[PDB]
RNA sequence: UUGGCACCUCGAUGUCGGCUCGUCGCAUCCUGGGGCUGUAGUCGGUCCCAAGGGUUGGGCUGUUCGCCCAUUAAAGCGGCAC
RNA sequence: GAUAAACGCUGAAAGCAUCUAAGCGUGAAGCCCCCCUCAAGAUGAGAUUUCCCAUUUCUUCGGAAAGUAAGAUCCCUGAAA
């Protein structure tokens, strides 16, 4: 784990606080797994070698990496609305999709995550917390998920939908 | 979902996994979804 | 003949405060049931009550090994048809921890009038604070 | 969330502006006085204690006279608490007039139902009679006490017993008219109780 | 269920159906949630979760059962000395 | 509010993948609240407000007896019971 420039990390028990330009993260890890802060490089240390630890050991480097990468450059999950009359409007902060329902469906962007729409037929969830970016995009997709017959619905960017008659 | 005692790959895209201590096969072909 | 028998009030009942933080629900309970029944005193008389008072603090931090937090079910029947209610040990540790330890310990006391007296000597607290400072309770280790 | 105590005077009917004819209970609520404010610090919950109609001195005792004294009021026939209300509104010894309610306001009337005395299962539990003819000797009887296996009768086997005189809450009664000079509410429909019954009118929980 | 056995009861455990009153199980009839579908849509099918509530008036048959008329969201299957 | 089945996100063990092992989310007429009623014999007998006061006699301290206080009842007129 190589900390990019401008980024800072602190360890006050078993939790790590990764504060950078784009945001500020906190995450409580497993005490058993020991983390080492250096000037520009982080190293996660495994104590024993059981099925319990080996798993945690990996999860930590990955989440810690996902906390650092997330505050540096950030994360974008880009969604497409395919289908006639399926458009997306952002009228303030609330995302607003017309997606075939008799009512429109609106999404208030969670704290730290930022929705925006270049075109009416694509949505981009932006944030730092890859977890939170993941759970907003999922929820937006889950409004009208891709149906297999025509391909209508909200899909992720490079997603394979199965097709039928 | 086929829920049955005998959970086996039906094609070669079928994969056998475990979730919550249940054996299951997942597959591109949704007819092949099985849970034990 | 000559075997000593404790008389009521004869033996000095002491107040003990036991921190439950991270001890198995049983394991805590079996030790306390012994202290209440007065089995740790040579003056132990099976028909009297020579045992001590016990204050348990931090019962919200009592330990449940394995999946007991979700899988240990506590049942109550009202005695109306279909009147069986259930609570998980985890839900009960969060909301009524006082009740969790009381149930646990009430099962390890004798099932008689004396056992019902013993249970009155038990004082369980979710948090770290009690209002029994006036009884000058002594810390006890398991 | 407002409240007030009154006596059920009786029922009648009124013509709406529309022209429709609705049935109404008349509730006379003169002499409501705030007697006590209960707080989370002192009692453990928020409530306001309201005393209703004035009672002759000889019908009160020193404990009563000493409790109303605090509100500088004569003793009261009925004293009830109202929870779920703003204690900032209400001062000790203040009048509670029926003007706390407007027209169109939606209330919940609480009171004790009329006493029927010892009743049987046909009237008390709405059970079916047995046949009256075809040789039947089974008319107004409660039916099997239950199966054989338990060697006992389950709880809630409904049987004859004293029937009315229970606290009942009718919910979502519209107030139709409010007359301050006569201290009267007209509530649409009927409320529990005999004429002269104490009725507790609070803003509808729903 | 049809049976097998003969262990309690022959100084009596005295009766099928209906009526009255229910209560319980879930192997779910309806209503709720979901997976698959020979899921375009509609109307369906099937499996998983689910027992909160609901689950009918007649004609014929002593009839349980059944058949029929007319309804219903549905007219569930069992246990409780059938 | 927490869940079932289920759908996911993040995610290693197992450089990939993976709803799962750590960790988040969504999700039933069901579960717990919410709504109605009973409810401190809840002997674990709870709380608040108000009232009465610390009398007399003998008694080994223990306690006993007697008139009372606030208050309740008997009795009487009754019903909305
Ligand atoms: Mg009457
Ligand atoms: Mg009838
Ligand atoms: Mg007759
Ligand atoms: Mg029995
Ligand atoms: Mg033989
Ligand atoms: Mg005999
Ligand atoms: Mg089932
Ligand atoms: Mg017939
Ligand atoms: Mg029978
Ligand atoms: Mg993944
Ligand atoms: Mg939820
Ligand atoms: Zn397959």
């Amino acid at each position: 784990i190589v900390i990019p420039a401008g980024v800072t990390v602190t360890l006050n028990g078993s939790t790590a606080t990764v504060k950078g330009p784009k945001g500020e993260l906190v995450k409580e890890f497993n005490p058993e797994i020991t983390i080492k802060i250096e000037g520009n490089e982080i190293n996660v240390s495994r104590p024993t070698d059981n099925k319990n630890h080996r798993a945690l050991h990996g999860t930590t480097r990955a989440i810690l990496n996902n906390m650092v990468v997330g505050v540096s450059e950030g994360y974008e999950k880009k969604l497409e609305l395919i289908g006639v009359g399926y458009r997306a409007q952002k009228q303030g902060d609330k995302l607003v999709l017309n997606v075939g329902y008799s009512h429109p469906v609106e999404f208030v962007a969670p704290k730290g995550v930022d929705i925006e729409v270049p075109a009416n037929t694509q949505v981009i969830v932006k944030g730092y917390n890859k977890e939170h970016v993941g759970e907003l995009a999922a929820n937006i997709r889950a409004v009208r998920p891709p149906e297999p017959y025509k391909g209508k619905g909200i899909r992720y960017e490079g997603e394979h939908v199965r097709r039928k008659e | 979902m086929k829920v049955r005692p005998s959970v086996k790959p039906m094609c070669e895209k079928c994969k056998v996994i475990r979730r919550k201590g249940k054996v299951m096969v997942i597959c591109e072909n949704p007819k092949h979804k099985q849970k034990q | 003949r000559t075997t000593y028998m404790a008389k009521p009030g004869e033996v000095e009942r002491k107040w003990y405060v036991i921190d439950a933080t991270g001890v198995s629900l049983g394991r805590l309970s079996s030790e306390v049931a012994s202290i209440l029944r007065g089995k740790n005193k040579p003056q132990f008389t099976p028909h009297i009550d020579t045992g001590d008072f016990v204050i348990i603090i931090n019962a919200g931090k009592i330990g449940l090994t394995g999946k007991k937090a979700t899988d240990k079910i506590y049942y109550r029947h009202s005695q109306y048809p279909g009147g069986l209610k259930s609570r998980t040990a985890g839900e009960m540790r969060t909301n009524n921890p006082e009740k969790l330890l009381e149930l646990s310990i009430k099962g390890m006391l004798p099932k008689n009038s004396l056992g019902r007296q013993l249970f009155k000597k038990l004082h369980v607290y979710g948090g770290s604070e009690h209002e029994h400072a006036a009884q000058q309770p002594e810390v006890y280790e398991l | 969330t407002k409240g007030i105590l009154g006596r059920k005077v009786g029922m009648t009917q009124v013509f709406t502006e529309n022209g429709e004819l609705i049935p109404v209970t008349v509730i006379e609520a003169a002499q409501n006085v705030v007697l006590q404010k209960k707080t989370v610090e002192t009692d453990g919950y928020e409530a306001v204690q309201i005393g209703f109609e004035d009672k002759r001195a000889i019908l009160s005792n020193k404990p009563e006279q000493g409790h109303v004294a605090k509100a500088n009021t004569t003793p009261k026939r009925f004293i009830r608490e109202f929870r779920d209300v703003n204690l900032d509104e209400y001062e000790i010894g203040a009048e509670v007039k029926v003007d706390v309610f407007a027209e169109g306001d939606i209330i919940d009337a609480t009171g004790v139902s009329k006493g029927k005395g010892f009743q049987g299962v046909i009237k008390r539990h709405g059970q079916s009679r047995g046949p009256m003819a075809h040789g039947s000797r089974y008319h107004r009887r409660p039916g099997s006490m239950g199966p054989v296996a338990p060697n006992r009768v389950f709880k809630n086997k409904l049987l004859p017993g004293r029937m009315g005189g229970e606290q009942i809450t009718i919910q979502n009664l519209e107030i139709v008219k409010v007359d301050v000079e006569k201290n009267v509410l007209l509530v649409k429909g009927n409320v529990p109780g005999a004429k002269k019954a104490l009725v507790q009118i609070k803003t509808a929980t729903k």
